[PDB]
């Protein structure tokens, strides 16, 4: 995540780190937790153009 | 977590367990607490999230 630049590295799964970041712009967490597949597909298609 | 056929998400913090019990704590310090309905909100049903577990959610007032 972002804890390796301010101390010691601490592990965390990816799908929860994305919710952590997603909470910082206004939208809540269930929006991400209910649309994981669509977001993964969009990201995968975006990187490749 | 999933209780009574519903999905409960945390308000501020994470879900942690010591092996046989579940708690709620802040993300930057270790201070365990018991799960009630005053620090979670419910949205949807129990078939959309991946990794849902089972437990019981304490109701603080009505059954007391």
């Amino acid at each position: 995540g972002w804890t390796f630049g301010a101390g010691a590295a601490l592990q965390i799964p990816f799908a929860m780190q994305m919710a952590y970041r997603f909470n910082g712009i206004g939208v809540t967490q269930n929006v991400l937790y209910e649309n994981q597949k669509l977001i993964a597909n969009q990201f995968n298609s975006a990187i490749g153009k | 977590i999933c209780h009574d056929g519903k999905a409960h998400f945390p308000r501020e913090g994470v879900f942690v367990s010591n092996g046989t019990h579940w708690f709620v704590t802040q993300r930057n310090f270790y201070e365990p607490q018991i799960i009630t309905t005053d620090n979670t909100f419910v949205s949807g049903n129990c078939d959309v999230v991946i990794g849902i577990v089972n437990n019981t959610v304490y109701d603080p007032l009505q059954p007391e």
